[PDB]
């Protein structure tokens, strides 16, 4: 499986509401991107799926860390800014 | 909740 094929696997998982498997696939993609492998998939795309999926597993702190990374690499990302605000709000409540 | 990717 190429990086892009792993991405398509994770996207397929996500589209079915299987967030646990989305995380596994997207962590594999992100590992390969961060190791410098070439693909058409971008780190921003992977982080967008990965952050949301992690939050669905119940992990706010990790979802926030991933969203901050996403925003660092993609400041005009529509949803990442709104998500960051939402997650930061949840963090103040705990 | 957060907004995730469309598709």
């Amino acid at each position: 499986l190429s990086v892009d094929d792993c991405f398509g696997m994770g996207r397929s998982a996500y589209n079915e509401g299987d967030y646990y498997h989305t995380v596994l696939w997207m962590e594999q993609v992100l590992k390969q991107l961060d190791a410098g492998e070439e693909a058409t998939t971008t780190k921003s795309q992977v982080l967008d799926y990965l952050s949301y999926a992690v939050f669905q597993l119940g992990d706010l702190h990790r979802a926030l860390e991933l969203t901050r990374r996403l925003l660092s690499l993609d400041p005009s990302h529509e949803r990442a800014g709104g998500n960051l605000r939402y997650f930061e709000q949840l963090l103040e409540e705990e | 909740g957060p907004a995730g990717p469309p598709g």
